[PDB]
């Protein structure tokens, strides 16, 4: 019932290809390590002494992705695709307003 | 004015709809404003002690 | 560094009509350019019904918004048909002039009044590597105080569009030689 | 140990720094290349100040 | 403790980035702006592997 | 330990670096680019001083 | 404890990272873009050695 | 401990970096992306050092 930290990933744990229905790491490797929270990943993640008593017990850490960044691709003036400045959160909001969800 | 209501838009992207399509139809009149009130609540506090 | 900030800057505080003459004139630069060339000749409904001229007023006012304060040197090649010269300087494929052509050459620019018109691009340094050079005919202008200058971006480089209500005076040409090849550079 | 007596720190600001805003045709507000600092300047030298 | 045993460090390769060269305007080579992930699923998703 | 008596740190300018303002034709100043130290030199080396 | 012996450390080069010149739009070098490892791959794949 | 004996520290230049002025488009000198290090080889190599 309260949050510990809220990271979003850096350089370390970011994707950099992620087609649908796939994974990263792909289905036949390991995961990720989340081990850092400052931008330079220098920086490790602390818990206080009541929290760690907590955690010696049967109480579990849970994980919630509250938002993901990502970019979309686009062919430049040549015939390259470029997908730097090409942001999904620009639209993000804007289809979840014209649409209806199907799952 | 080309900007009535003070917002980024004009008045015809305002009445004709060429904006955000996340933006409420209010704001679609060239009287109303597109405009964010965002404000922050605090749920509860944790305290470490670091003795 | 100085020419892309300030293009940049000045592709905000334009008017959205502007900015439609200028990111059409990307694409009918020759139609256009012609059209601002020739627009004068019609009757007055064959001129206010043309609906170029819309676009071409636009262009024109968003050049004159924005004049110079002191002379400038700027370069830009040219047909040698422009100056009534008929003939070929040498074929670009080709690496040399003759003395012959360049004494013909002399001999008929030297001492005329060629009126411009219109809208052209222009630069502010000579050609180097890299750019396009298709004819023979360097002119190295110089744009006097209060010349309307627009700079614009073709998402690489900067060009100078401006409108021309002079006439050019050629001083000297000389035979130049760039890359390996041999152009003429005119002073006017 | 000074200011355990009836000392108090002062505050004097020496300069303040900030942006002003440019409207084009439209509505776009632009306040990033635009400094006050390059104005104060000029602006005091050319004035009579009223209060 | 579980390292001063028998066990062992694996590696895995989750991904690599690189770049790739393009002439630009003049005879110069630029690997800089290019980047092979923007045609790594492209690549897959119109293809078989033969190895 | 030189401090704790009669000594006394000194202060003296070696160099000052700032920038001068150029207008447009409106009056739009930019000071950033613009950077006195580029003419240092070249005003002290075709002048007479006089104070 | 190893360095304290006959065990030497020894230096060895992988690779080099550098410049090369070019003129501009104007009289001027430049070296900034120009990067020598974008046609390091392309030499050694067209030519021979010899030394 | 070598150094509270005769021994004393030297200082060597192995190289300098710098800038030279040029007039852009306009009669303003910049200094900025114009580097020394571009041109002291091709000045070195078509030279004769007179001292
Ligand atoms: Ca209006």
């Amino acid at each position: 019932g309260e949050t510990l930290a809220t990271i979003k990933a850096q350089d370390n744990q970011i994707g950099n290809n992620l087609s649908p229905n796939e994974t990263y790491p792909k289905k036949g490797l390991s995961p990720l390590a989340l081990n850092t929270m400052d931008q330079f990943n220098a920086r490790l993640i602390p818990i206080n002494y009541d929290q760690l008593k907590k955690l010696d017990s049967g109480k579990q850490i849970k994980l919630e992705t509250t938002q993901v960044s990502g970019n979309y691709g686009t062919k430049n003036s040549q015939g390259q695709i470029i997908t730097e400045g090409n942001s999904w959160s620009n639209y993000i909001s804007q289809i979840d307003s014209v649409s209806a969800s199907i799952i | 004015e080309s900007n009535t209501a003070g917002d980024p838009y004009t008045d015809y992207q305002k009445a004709s709809g060429s904006i955000d399509k996340a933006i409420k139809l209010e704001a679609r009149d060239p009287l109303v404003a597109a405009y964010p009130v965002v404000g922050v609540g605090m749920e509860n506090l944790i305290i470490s002690t670091n003795e | 560094q100085w020419e892309k900030k300030e293009a940049e800057r000045v592709e905000k505080n334009l008017d959205t009509l502007e900015k439609e003459a200028l990111e059409l004139y990307k694409k009918d630069s020759e139609q256009i350019s012609n059209y601002s060339q020739t627009r004068q000749y019609f009757y007055d409904y064959q001129i206010e019904s043309n609906p170029r001229e819309k676009e071409y007023k636009n262009l024109r006012n968003a050049i004159s918004k924005n004049k110079i304060d002191k002379p400038i040197n700027v370069y830009y090649f040219e047909s040698p048909e422009k100056f009534a010269f008929n003939k070929e300087i040498r074929t670009e494929n080709q690496n040399e002039i003759s003395l012959e052509k360049f004494n013909e050459l002399k001999e008929t620019i030297q001492d005329k009044l060629f009126k411009q018109d219109g809208f052209k691009d222009v630069s502010l340094y000579e050609p180097g590597n890299g750019d396009e050079k298709p004819t023979p005919l360097l002119i190295h202008l110089k744009l006097p105080k209060n010349t309307g200058m627009l700079p614009y971006i073709n998402s690489n480089d900067v060009k100078t569009l401006i409108e021309q209500d002079y006439s050019i005076k050629i001083d000297k040409i000389v035979r130049i030689v760039i890359e390996g090849k041999q152009y003429i550079k005119a002073e006017a």
